[PDB]
């Protein structure tokens, strides 16, 4: 039970690069509910997504959160200056017990 | 027959025979003119609304119509104490409508003085609506019924009703109807008009507060032979799983297997009566519970029938839930919380849901190994099959009857705000002055009008040892006597009165 | 108009934080403590119901730390003990919505909705 | 009785008689040999049906059933035009079926050519299951019922039904049903066979559009009496909290009290005919609406009478729930938009909530100090007291009646389709050509049906002043006439007829 | 008459005849003397019980009561093998109630032994209320039935009820029955006691296991005319909104429109019977469905009927969906699950939702480009026109009758335990010892009691091929044949048998 994202994800502003976090003991879902959130430093964290699709009130349009293959991934399309921050990836299992991913940052070149 | 000769009679009397009632009332009304004799169209751009959910198309009429629907018209307070504390049940049974001692004005107006004098040869159309044929207006609780007090002098009402719309402009499917094509009875100063009606067969509505309450039916001494699951673990460790039954029984009362459950809910928001607990928003409209038809919001009023309040907390009330009543006197706007009468419904907190908590739990998901058994509170819950509940209470201001709307179906026709549902009520009576000639005189008439109900009652058969609760006026010495004139002569009615004292067992 | 704020205590030693309460209720609301070192990662670490029979931690913390929701005073303790060098880090009190839509139509979802602003502790 | 003369005559027409109509309508038609005289057991493993949802089991019979199930077999659309128009509801009170001239056809084929010789000795076995004790398929609105045109020449459909299941295999409750063991005629060319059979009583469809929405029954000139809460706080700042009574009045129409609220909604996914407005994804079978049974999703189809769209927007319907009919020549599977005919229930959105729109809103939370009132969106409404609502209207394609499943309780039988709901609908009617010998002689039968159903009316007492909304052919030249057929005898229906065109008050 | 002559006979059998049944059954009870002779207020604080769910305020009386509610006092199992097994339905028509040998007995205790003797002059008090006037508390299926073996001596159970409460504390409305105040019939050792009874219409019990699933009710044969929406893309891409139509037909047969729909749903949390599966923490009051009443939570038991578990998982039962009993000796407290019987609802399985299940899908939202389709899962849904639904079935230990609360409105009064709802059941019989002199006598008294009920049913008129499901004992061998008694003399059943075998079509 160990989530997994991958922690290098650089791209230059007017690029959608797509970020993919995973579990490696077994394969993901909406069953084992993802969450998207972004950290941006100097502050606490935001809910960039949740439940897959669903987008919260404050995000932008500009990314859209799906679960793609085997393990659920944000797809952000046409990165610009302001969305990039620290991410974290985590999704919900068994009782009252979330696992985070490691951590990734992106930067507009 | 002549102008001369009294066509008519005053009644007001009270016959309390057997297990029926009769009540009698007449009063004294004047009619003028309106609109100048012309049907105008109306709308919201007349008035000047704005809003989309007040949107509007009709027409008003130069018609008015007579509505006693109101309880105190035909009770008078001493016959209400009587009513409510010796019987169970009552309901309508007949209908005598008397019009007569028709008095018909005519006045001229100069420059500084309008000399008022008598038209004799000048007439008033009346008629009934016995095919309820025309739009049925006396269902919403209006103002305009004739007043409580006998020596009172009343206004007739303006007729008027609303149809299909789409913003502030009317569609091909609306109707209008003009009521000169209806044939009615005209009379001049000598002629008297009346009619009978027969109410349709209705159930005797309920005048009892139950005595046991939905939860507590079963007996208190015996186990039941049920089992219920009392634990599904030993203790604290790993792997701790088991499954353990135990006796429903007198320890334990909430577990028992029950044979009914109580009614419908519809979750009200919870104000309160002491302003420093309300949140400090303004709140009235945005939460307030409401059903949207066609687009347009309308408030949920006064809703399903529900209590007000939990037992113990008497200074919560729902939002829009409860029915509210003005003190004499109050103002038409922004009147604050002590010039109006709130009616609560703890009655009826044995056998239906609290308005302002929810209806119970429902299990969200499935329980395994990973995932804890998840609940969430229900805030609506339709009709479940075995569901019992107490329809709302009438008051002795509170309308009496309302037109079911014809439709292909319904349930529990029962109105919403309290009495007895109908499919062909006591009908329409529209009335109006001849115009007497675009140039008219300026014309009104007066007269009398005697209406007269029947009543069944279902007398109190408990055998109940201890006495009942019972409705009393209290001795302490006041500047008023409750229920009559003060100095000036301006008759109040300081609270509203509720059916419900006797008890029934449930 | 809702969110919080954490409880303060200083570096070095056992406590229990404090987490207030405005614009909302901790009494229907399941509230999660989450803990992140600084720098490099953010942990869950320990959930309550809102009717608070139901309570889990994180392994590391669990059998250790304790949490407790006083309603009345719309604040939200959690009391560590025996603390480690390897509990130092930033603490946040997350509020997690646990399947936003209405009993008729109902979806569950898992997230954290309102964060309060961290307060570090330290172990030293 | 011989073949050298007819056993009946060509009977269709309607007598229009007072209140009364007899629709009399007869066709010609053909019977096959279904199964080469076989009961073959059929699942979905056997046709293949991979998914869980699909799976069926049931039994293929060698025997034919009629079907007059819907009305554009009892009418013409003159008579239909005259029936919507002039009425206010139709129910059907009795039925006429009688079977002529039954002609038995032995085919002898060659390599060269087939040969069709007349054999006279050869019989068809009809029976009706008067007892019901056979699974009823009639109601499903299944393919095969009598053709709209009287030219037209008709095959009669096999007659199949499904039993209980698991997956693909059978269960051990599962009943299988043996059509010879029920008594049954057996009709030589000579013989004919005859049966009347009386309609259940049952309630008048409605067929009128409300001409007054449930929220403005209300009388547009008065105020009524009660209050309601319009301000919470008195302005901007802190501890404003405060309360304001208002009287409900027309200049707001939103917050009166009312008698009625609307009836119940299923919530639809909302699908725009414009299709760049549609989301670009695969949502037809993942936004659908459906209730799960025994583990098997069914779609809701198509669920409680809702009205379809808002008014003012018509380019939307519900994902599942309008009757959708193809025009004439529309291919089986994956048709564009146009080659098919979705209804739409728009009048009834006085009385109805929009089946895509929430039914309204209901507060989630005690407010307080320190928390403001929250609100929820109803998305699904049981019933509650007091409710009122349409059912769905009947189309000239639409079906006419449905069986009320045999059960311990119901809820308003009428059926979601349409029509009119009976215990005890017209009986089943079955026939086969009876086996001439496993090697049996080619056969097939033809001959003529006549069914004669005689409808009661409701006449039109109302008095509205301006013209009604009716149903008229466009008079705009054209290449064909409608309801007519084109060049190649091809009969076409160009468009869904309602049945709500006349209005009456609410 | 006099002391040396009989005052009655045992009759027990069963008659029967066509299609009725008439069953007997005389019993032998012995009644103790109750609170001392007094009435006396009881609460939870006299327990003290602190939980405020548990809160109850009523009064223990001196009297007893006779419940003979179950239905295995009325029949062998033997009979009820007959009844089950060729009866579509049933339900009691004549109740006949006799009491008779009155035997009187008086202890007098020495220091270490008691002496008993007949007392000639003291007598026994009994009445029925006919008139409802008192709490009725036999619906609530408390212990203290007429045992199921007739050689069983019993005891009579306590008669007490319960009125309104606040905690401990009652309220002003709280109902005291003083039952001395009702007229009874008195008898020494010669007389007998004995009144008829009529039950009010009730409808036939079923007793049968639909065959054909709801959803499944159409003709795999034949396709619909109405169609649904397929495809809303032709393919992956972008732009690529598109509308499809297809068949509703065979291949695909969860898409077809349907006539009706699945009765209502109140989730229940799933618990298992491998206990390794279920969820290690404590939920079996936590995660409990429970409606809510006057701020006090009660458990939902047994809920509205719904099948218990999805076909080919029977390990799994809801956690309060149905009615447990015990196992002969089976402990009052903490027993495992092989020591009770836990019933299962399988049969209702076509017509009803899964328990444990939600009711299916509405869409949340309006699906459009900017956003996608969604859809929610609803938990709860009420009744919606055209809905069907089977009653929960009763069984060999279950309760008879219920009595419906008298309300102003219910629907579909049918208990949710199971049985005839009925507004007026079978009276109370109230018995006690007259005291014989706060000093009295110790006393008690034995006596006979005969109760028959004549019983209607309803004939298996099924053309069914293949052979029914019928109700069997296992020829295999034990060590005690079921349903008799033990080396020890010890009455037990094996298992809750069900009614509900023979198969319908839906």
């Amino acid at each position: 039970t160990v989530v997994t994202q991958e922690p290098s994800f650089s791209v230059s502003p007017g690029g959608t690069v797509t970020l993919t976090c995973g579990l490696t003991s077994g394969s993901v879902s909406t069953s084992y509910y993802p969450s998207w959130y972004q950290q941006t430093p100097g502050q606490t964290p935001r809910t960039l997504i949740y439940s897959t699709n669903i987008r919260s009130s404050g995000v932008p349009d500009r990314f859209s959160g799906s679960i793609l293959g085997n393990k659920a991934a944000l797809t952000i399309t046409g990165a610009q200056a302001d969305d990039e921050c620290d991410y974290y990836c985590v999704l919900y299992m068994g009782s009252g017990i979330w696992v985070f991913g490691g951590g990734t940052k992106l930067t507009v070149l | 027959d002549g102008v001369g000769s009294s066509s008519g009679n005053w009644h007001c009397d009270s016959q309390w025979l057997g297990d029926r009632v009769i009540t009698t009332s007449t009063r004294t009304w004047a009619l003028p003119t309106y609109n100048n004799h012309l049907y105008k169209q109306i709308s919201n751009s007349t008035s000047g609304g704005s809003s989309n959910d007040n949107a509007y198309f009709g027409y008003s009429t130069p018609w008015g119509y007579f509505d006693f629907n109101r309880f105190h018209c035909h009770f008078s307070p001493r016959d209400w104490q009587r009513l409510i504390n010796n019987n169970w049940g009552f309901r309508p049974k007949r209908l005598n409508f008397k019009l007569f001692n028709i008095q018909v004005k005519e006045v001229t107006d100069n420059n500084g003085v309008k000399t008022i004098a008598n038209n004799l040869t000048s007439t008033v159309q009346v008629f009934t609506d016995s095919d309820y044929q025309l739009p049925y207006v006396l269902g919403s609780a209006h103002e305009g019924c004739l007043p409580p007090f006998p020596a009172d002098v009343f206004m007739i009402p303006q007729y008027g009703y609303l149809t299909l719309n789409d913003g502030s402009q009317a569609v091909g499917r609306s109707s209008f109807y003009c009521l000169e094509y209806f044939p009615s009875q005209m009379l001049r100063t000598g002629n008297n008009f009346q009619f009978s009606y027969e109410f349709e067969n209705v159930p005797f509505h309920s005048s009892y507060a139950h005595s046991q309450s939905l939860d507590r039916l079963m007996n208190p001494l015996i186990d039941q032979y049920l089992y219920y699951l009392s634990k599904t673990i030993n203790g604290s460790g790993q792997n701790q799983q088991t499954l353990k039954f135990s006796v429903a029984g007198p320890s334990n009362m909430a577990v028992q297997g029950r044979n009914y459950i109580p009614g419908p809910s519809y979750r009200q928001q919870r104000v309160s009566t002491t302003v420093t607990q309300n949140n400090n928003s303004e709140f009235a409209w945005p939460g307030a519970s409401s059903w949207a038809l066609n687009g347009r919001n309308s408030l949920m009023n006064p809703g399903p029938a529900m209590a007000s309040h939990k037992e113990g907390e008497d200074r919560f009330f729902p939002l829009s839930g409860s029915l509210i009543f003005g003190k004499q006197g109050t103002g038409r706007d922004n009147v604050d919380a002590d010039k109006v009468m709130i009616t609560n419904e703890e009655e009826i907190k044995t056998t239906n849901p609290v308005a302002t908590e929810s209806y119970g739990q429902v299990a969200t998901n499935h329980q395994s190994a990973q995932a804890q058994a998840q609940t969430g509170w229900v805030q609506n819950q339709g009709i479940l099959p075995g569901m019992v509940w107490q329809d709302r209470d009438v008051y002795l201001q509170g309308p009496i009857w309302a037109k079911i709307p014809h439709t292909d179906g319904n349930f529990h026709p029962s109105p919403l705000m309290g009495g007895f549902g109908m499919k062909h009520p006591p009908p329409q009576i529209l009335i109006k002055n001849t115009p007497v000639p675009n140039s008219f005189i300026t014309q009104y008439s007066t007269g009398q009008v005697s209406v007269e109900i029947e009543w069944e009652l279902q007398k109190e058969n408990s055998k109940r040892w201890n006495p009942e609760i019972q409705y009393t006026s209290n001795y302490y010495k006041s500047n008023n006597v409750e229920f009559a004139v003060n100095t000036e002569g301006v008759y109040s009615e300081p609270r509203p009165i509720g059916t419900r004292y006797l008890t029934r067992n449930l | 108009a809702v969110e919080s704020g954490g409880g303060l205590v200083k570096p070095g030693g056992p406590l229990r934080l404090s987490c207030a309460a405005s614009g909302f209720s901790l009494s229907d609301n399941y509230m999660t403590w989450i803990r992140q070192a600084p720098g490099k990662g953010l942990e869950w670490v320990s959930y309550i119901s809102s009717s608070g029979s139901f309570i889990n931690y994180a392994d590391s913390v669990k059998g250790r730390f304790t949490i407790s929701r006083d309603n009345a005073k719309n604040s939200l303790y959690l009391q560590m003990n025996s603390l480690r060098a390897e509990d130092t880090a930033v603490y946040y009190c997350a509020r997690v919505l646990s399947s936003g839509g209405l009993t008729t139509s109902w979806r569950a979802l898992w997230y954290f909705d309102v964060w309060g602003r961290g307060t570090l502790v330290t172990v030293s």
